[PDB]
């Protein structure tokens, strides 16, 4: 009789295809301090306000 | 002080005016500020609040 010798099927394997989707990458934006200047006097005053006759 | 920081032969990179940080209270003639034993002061700044 004749071996059938087997050279196989299957060629490589899904895992890189696994691997390609598999990519994680780089996520999410910068928020919240951005820069933050301010100046200006609504908070508190200051004027005489006295009283007299 | 009002400086300049300048590249090459006349391209102005910065014009910066001296902040709080970086105010003389006396400038003595003949002398320098800050002396002469201690190390030049640092500017890095451009904003008003130097941020």
């Amino acid at each position: 009789v004749k071996k059938e010798a087997a050279e196989k099927l299957l060629e490589k394997v899904p895992s890189d295809v696994l691997e390609m989707y598999k990519a994680i990458g780089g996520k999410i934006y910068i928020v919240d301090g951005d820069i933050t200047k301010h100046i200006s006097l609504e908070a508190l005053s200051e004027d005489k306000k006295k009283i007299k006759d | 002080p009002t400086t300049s920081l300048v590249l090459g032969k006349n391209q102005t990179l910065a014009t910066i005016k001296a902040k709080e940080n970086q105010l003389s209270q006396i400038l003595a003639p003949n002398n320098y500020y800050p002396s002469k034993n201690l190390a030049p002061i640092a500017l890095n700044a451009q904003d008003d609040f130097s941020s």
